[PDB]
């Protein structure tokens, strides 16, 4: 994901290499940048 | 016996940008929940495109005022990201940590005069190779765009990437380049009772703007 | 492209407005997890080094791009040159807990020690600016007999609510540097 | 040739909490049989939940006696596990080896007076942010529970985890916190001929009590 | 089971790494904690 | 435990021609597009075969002039690639970085005289073992080829690889070989009013020319 | 391709070992050498 480029899977488990995430119940500026108005507002002549 | 290996010389030194990971020491730690937090951004160019920031002019202001005299040049600068006009933008704040860029730079020209004040402006791109124009009739032979004030106050112009190489440097070291990557030339054409009102201008990354080869020089 | 400039909707303009064509982009260098996943040195103390990411200088790459966010999440990677045995305690531990080897203690091997530390804070994310010098949130602490070099590396970095970056302000029109080039 | 490897610097040092195992030296040893031994526990929070232990008050006693005067405050302390009232419990004996906790703490109030001695008690939770109450009418606006003595002698109240963060520290270093995580307030409401009898109180872990980030400071 | 987090199986056999158990013929406080009375004893009003 | 290895002595030293690659430090760099550039060559013998280069004679000229006297020897040299006649060719410029070669060497004889100047030439191969001939009647018993000038001006002769071994050295160190790999003998037979015109000659690699065992001695 | 002779695939990914090429839209002297006129021009007798 980050600056890692090994193709062999890790020797240690995921429980010991990183902190494990917890669910309850990128990423806004990607949608805010993708929703940018790109065209023209008026009536294009020529 | 056991498996023989050859411990190679030149390999195994600590490089500060290696794709390897460190060995763990403290296992099975579960984080607090972190899903659906507001304001997530994954790439700095996403917030560079989605959020324009102001330029700087003489007197340290984000605007330029309409002059009423014979010479009608309003602003003029370079396509260095290390330019003095670009120096307070977020786009230059990203571009100081990268050596090369490519693509389009958007400039946003919005007009803050009263309803009885009208104006007509012209933005032009002078490519490098000869000295930039001083008159709008001389800059009419460039790539330019002309607009006037009305109900819609903001006009966005997309300064294109024209270069010999497909990537351009973000600075000069100190020594000498003349004014490479050309000039951005802001001219006014006409104004009616716009004496002393402000035209503020933002700058942001284009749609195909890209910025590569990370570097650390100084000045956080 | 005209618009309502005061509405603050994002409006981008292309070169296709004047007959150009927009090209393809490769933005794998400006994403957050890639650019923050590299070592940055901090000035260490003599023995006890509280591990928080505001010891990074604000003019560095990882320091300024870290301080671009309001909130962040990361695991930590540290590389330490030290004399004696290096000892780490997590967040919330007393300082006398730094005197015990039952806590994670890497014995000395030349030239340095590179170890991975998890996120041990009681908060869901950390902060670069706290309204309230922020609160005591950090990644624990380390100590040795003496610490000579201390490097950080943010991995699985997440950022929230961006804040300003400031470039250096030139005295003349352009900020000029000596870019590396051959003499001949 | 043979397989080349890069012996990396920074890797291979002895860490006292590594997930690696040592090399054997003495093989094929068979143990005596050990199945179905009584008293097996696999987690310390299982015996912390299943076995409550006494609190401590002034005079080093596990009980509190009913006072008969104008001021009706019976006991009051903090939700530090390092508190003086909690100091002889098994729950604090676990909590001294961990930096963070979360969840519910159960308190067990059982009454050892005679059959002609009646009483009515009130337990309240004062959250942090203002100073804790001195009167039961002031503590009636908290999260509280009121009970009286009868055929069933023990009453269990579950002090909840209310905090901004989802994990709370188990101590302060030395310097300064005021009384963070609030107060536990034991009040008596009424008593009839309960002059000088004892109310003993146990403490144990709740159902969702959890305790993480192991540490060694001192004092076995 | 304990503080081990390797995903690659061990180079040595189980006979040489650990002591081997013997059968004849967790774990009580888990059942004692799970058998805890959790509800209310009386008649809950309101 | 962990996996045991035997770090072998004699292995792992830095060899300047090893088939191993270095460890990366700076990832995910995308190049500018480079497809369909003109002038791509993948092997140096492809441009050695497709592009002949001039020889050198006394007076530093790429040609030889027709003499009009009793002795009719026109040029004569060796099949050393380190010969003085071959010294300005691209084929010798490749052959100085290799110790062994094999195969055919093409010589291109094109005639730059006027239309009223005619000539007849003879090229011969003297194998090593006796001294080379001085007369075309003596060289008629070799492997030879005779041609005359006309509408087609260039004649290509393929000097064959005749040797005991299947690979031949590209130089002598300094000490002594006599004239091994034989001689190339250029003779003229007749000429009509060709007094003082030029016959220029190119040299290139044959179809089965091969050149192996790379070496660095000096003189870039 | 060059002076590499390992049969085991690389530990690092291609993104970190080399620079990645980009397409738009050996090799000339191979075709120029292969198009060489090899026979004879005249009429071969004997």
């Amino acid at each position: 994901s980050g600056n890692t480029g090994s193709i062999i899977n890790n020797y240690y488990m995921q429980q010991y290499q990183n902190s494990m995430d917890t669910q309850l119940g990128n990423d806004w500026f990607s949608k805010l940048a993708s929703s940018a108005f790109s065209g023209l507002f008026g009536a294009l002549l020529a | 016996g056991i498996f023989p290996v050859a411990c190679s010389d030149g390999y195994g030194g600590l490089v500060t940008t290696d794709p390897k990971t460190a060995d763990p020491a403290y296992g099975k730690v579960f984080n607090p929940p972190r899903n659906m937090l507001p304001g997530r951004f994954t790439n700095f160019l996403d917030v560079a495109e989605a959020c324009p920031t102001f330029l700087r002019f003489e007197g340290d202001v984000p605007y330029v005022t309409t002059k009423t005299d014979s010479d009608r040049i309003l602003a003029q600068f370079d396509l260095s990201l290390a330019a003095k006009h670009m120096s307070n933008t977020f786009l230059a704040g990203l571009a100081q940590y990268y050596t090369q860029y490519s693509g389009t730079i958007n400039l946003h020209f919005m007009f803050t005069g009263p309803t009885d004040a009208k104006a007509r402006y012209m933005i032009a791109y002078a490519p490098p190779g000869m000295e930039p124009p001083k008159t709008p009739e001389a800059a009419a032979h460039c790539i330019h765009a002309e607009w006037d004030t009305g109900l819609n106050s903001k006009f966005t112009f997309s300064i294109p990437y024209l270069s010999a190489a497909d990537y351009a440097y973000t600075a000069s070291d100190t020594a000498e380049t003349t004014n490479v990557q050309g000039w951005v030339c802001l001219f006014q054409i006409t104004h009616g009772k716009a004496d002393g009102d402000a035209l503020v201008v933002l700058a942001s990354a284009g749609k195909d703007f890209e910025l590569r080869l990370p570097v650390d020089a100084r000045t956080q | 492209t005209t618009s309502a400039g005061e509405s603050a909707d994002p409006v981008t303009a292309t070169v296709e407005n004047y007959g150009g064509e927009t090209q393809v982009q490769r933005r794998q260098h400006t994403d957050v997890s890639f650019i923050l996943d590299r070592f940055v040195k901090v000035t260490p103390k003599d023995q006890i080094n509280v591990l928080d990411l505001m010891q990074t200088p604000a003019h560095t790459l990882v320091g300024a791009l870290l301080r671009t966010a309001t909130y962040y999440f990361a695991d930590l990677e540290v590389a330490v040159k030290h004399e004696g045995n290096l000892t780490w305690v997590p967040n919330g531990a007393p300082e006398t807990a730094l005197d015990n080897t039952t806590n994670p203690t890497a014995y000395h091997k030349a030239p340095l020690t590179r170890l991975a530390l998890p996120y041990t804070a009681p908060h869901r994310v950390l902060a670069t600016a706290y309204n309230g010098l922020p609160t005591s949130f950090n990644y624990g602490a380390i100590k040795a007999t003496r610490v000579t070099e201390l490097l950080y590396r943010m991995k699985r970095a997440e950022t929230y609510c961006p804040r300003p970056l400031l470039a250096i302000h030139p005295s003349e029109a352009r900020h000029k540097q000596k870019i590396v080039a051959p003499v001949k």
